[PDB]
Formats: C-alpha cells, structure tokens, sequence
C-alpha cells in the first residue's frame, strides 16, 4: 500500500491581545507522531508516537526551530491576508495549511502536495506536477504570481521528492511494528427490538487501522443503501477507529439482511448475517 | 521532518 | 460558518462496573474556537483531555474530548458543545448502544 506523511497547521489571530494561536500536528498515515502548540509551556515540538522517540536530541532541536519558523510565516501571512481582503484589525481570522508526501508500494515517491486556506476556504495549492500553483480567487492570484517569481515550488518540490520521502521511509521502518501493521476491524452485529414487529440490526466495526473502511447492508444479496443509518468514522482514542451501520427490519426477517465490511486488513470482505 | 524553510505569501 | 457535528460514545462496549473511556468527537466546524464539556448526571466532569486540533479536506476542524469513567446502571452522561454557530449549547446524551 501507499503511505503518507502529512503536516497540518492552524493559526488563529487574536485581535484583542497578542500573537496568533498556532498548532502544528504531523501524521504518518492516520497516526499522529508530533505536535506543537504555541499555548503549551514547553515551546518544543513534542513526540506523540513511541517510534519518533528513537530520534535523538538533534531532531527535537531542529524540528522546534523549524516549527517556530513556520509559526512566524503563518503570523505574517494573517497580516498579509487581512490586507488582501480589506478586513479590519478587530476580527479573528484563520490560516490552515497541509503539506506532505506519499510513497507507493514500491517505496518510491508517489505524490506530493501543499494546500493553503484562509478562513476555511481554499486559497492556493501546489499542482500535481509540483511546478505550478492553483489560485482559488483573485487575492490568491497575487500569491501565485509572487511564488512563481520567487520559485517557491522549486524548493518545495526538492523537499517533497527528497527529504520528505526519505524521512517517511525512515519513520515507516522505525515504527514498522505499528505503522505497517494493519488492524482488521473486529466486527459484530447487535439486535435491538423497537417494537413487537420491528428491530434494529446494527453492524459494528471496531478497533481498526487505518481509518479507511466500507460498511454496507444488503437485502437478498442486493444493496440496501437508502434505509441504512451510517455514522461517520470516529476515533476510539487509542489510535484505532470505529464505525457502525444500522438498518430497521421486520422481526423474523433478519436472515435476509447481510452486513459487508471492506478493509485493507481483510484479505477478503467480511459478510455478517443475524443467523 | 518539516520543510526547512516556509516562504511567506509576501516578503 | 460551519456547525459542529457530535458523536458521544464509549471507547469499548460498555459494561457496568468496568472502566472505560467516554468520548465526544466534534467535527465539521469552523472556526476552531469551541467549548466542549463532558457531563455526568448534568454536572461538568473536571479531568477531560482533548486531541490536538486538526482538520479535514474541506478545512473543517475536528477534536476528540475524552475522560476515563466506569459506567453504571443509573449514571447518565452527555456531551455539551458551544460554538459561534450555535445560539446556545448543543447537548447530546450518551447512548451505550450507539
């Protein structure tokens, strides 16, 4: 399978007093492994997965220096954007940035990306070729022009195809016992009468990793999409994910209905049926 | 590992 | 501009007398300022932690708020959320079967 390394950055201006709140989180696939929060006491990049603690003091110093530099870029950008959008000093505004790189199953560079948003809307993004930019609006046309002229994409591409994937491969190896372990969903069905004549069948998928999953109900071997209640996939809090799908059926007809579970940790999809 | 340098929108 | 969606649930299938984790997963909201409390019998629980702020491909934020708890037959739990998009707090009662 492919693997990704992604960094997510949020900075929020504080118009009443002080500088923006800045939060950075790094992920390998669906595993958080570092964080920085300008409101925390340490003022350090901090570990959030055991395998990143294999890195020595030079890593924490270097990532702290860089993440503070990232914070200052976001702070200045909030000022720039307030000007571009002719906004007052009194409002709070947000920048969000996500960048990262993927390796394929061949452990080589697969893709890289860098997306930026202002006040929860697309602003500018690096195109798939890692050489050009997409601007969402006319303000972002200014950034596209300036980043073209300053060859911002060229240093970004160098990182995405080089250092980014090199360190992703490092992390995947160091953390292989978890990062490259799939946790197939533990699946079960529950049955809840809602009347003497109707019952809810709920199909549960628990403790799975990664988060990508498909749960579907069928009746007589064809899809039963319209009648399914499907909750959004949600974190268990221990690094795994949860999901369920439910259907209401006539009592005594439960055997017609099947729950189908697709997950990359399964060699073949699972089929569950209430006896 | 983070990007070594993060250019602003406008320097 | 975007209202928080709420799921309130236990980390593990709930059994009275067995320690567990009560989760409130808030997602789909913007901007990021948000107030989330876990309630036991209507009362705010004090030692509640949360995940580090991240966001989805539509730029909406998500957070997990969580606390340890030992469920019982008589105790009720809920998640209380306030956000600029809400006129007053949104409160979802915990249901052990969802």
């Amino acid at each position: 399978g492919s693997h990704s390394m992604r960094y997510f950055f949020t900075s929020v201006s504080r118009p009443g007093r002080g500088e923006p709140r800045f939060i950075a989180v790094g992920y390998v696939d669906d595993t958080q492994f570092v964080r920085f929060d300008s409101d925390a006491a340490s003022q350090r990049m901090e570990p959030r997965a055991p395998w990143i603690e294999q890195e020595g003091p030079e890593y924490w110093d270097g990532e702290t220096r860089k993440v503070k530099a990232h914070s200052q870029t976001h702070r200045v950008d909030l000022g720039t954007l307030r000007g571009y959008y002719n906004q007052s000093e009194a409002g709070s505004h947000t920048v969000q940035r996500m960048y990262g790189c993927d390796v394929g199953s061949d452990w080589r560079f697969l893709r890289g990306y860098h997306q930026y948003a202002y006040d929860g809307k697309d602003y500018i993004a690096l195109k798939e070729d890692l050489r050009s930019w997409t601007a969402a609006d006319m303000a972002a046309q200014t950034t596209k022009h300036k980043w073209e002229a300053a060859h911002v994409a060229e240093q970004l591409r160098a990182y995405l195809e080089g250092t980014c994937v090199e360190w992703l491969r490092r992390y995947l190896e160091n953390g292989k016992e978890t990062l490259q372990r799939t946790d197939a969903p533990k699946t079960h069905m529950t049955h809840h009468a809602v009347s003497d004549h109707e019952a809810t069948l709920r199909c549960w998928a628990l403790s799975f990793y990664p988060a990508e999953i498909t749960l579907t109900w069928q009746r007589d071997g064809e899809d039963q999409t319209q009648d399914t209640e499907l909750v959004e996939t949600r974190p268990a809090g221990d690094g795994t994910f949860q999901k369920w799908a439910a259907v209401v059926v006539p009592s005594g007809q439960e055997q017609r209905y099947t729950c189908h579970v697709q997950h990359e940790g399964l060699p073949k999809p699972l089929t569950l049926r209430w006896e | 590992l983070l990007l070594p340098l993060l250019p602003p929108l406008s320097p | 501009q975007r209202t928080p969606k709420i799921q309130v649930y236990s980390r593990h299938p709930a059994e009275n007398g067995k320690s567990n984790f009560l989760n409130c997963y808030v997602s789909g909201f913007h901007p990021s300022d948000i107030e989330v409390d876990l309630l036991k019998n209507g009362e705010r629980i004090e030692k509640v932690e949360h995940s580090d702020l991240s966001f989805s491909k539509d730029w909406s934020f998500y957070l997990l708020y969580y606390t340890e708890f030992t469920p019982t037959e008589k105790d009720e739990y809920a998640c209380r959320v306030n956000h600029v998009t809400l006129s007053q707090p949104k409160i979802v009662k915990w249901d052990r079967d969802m």
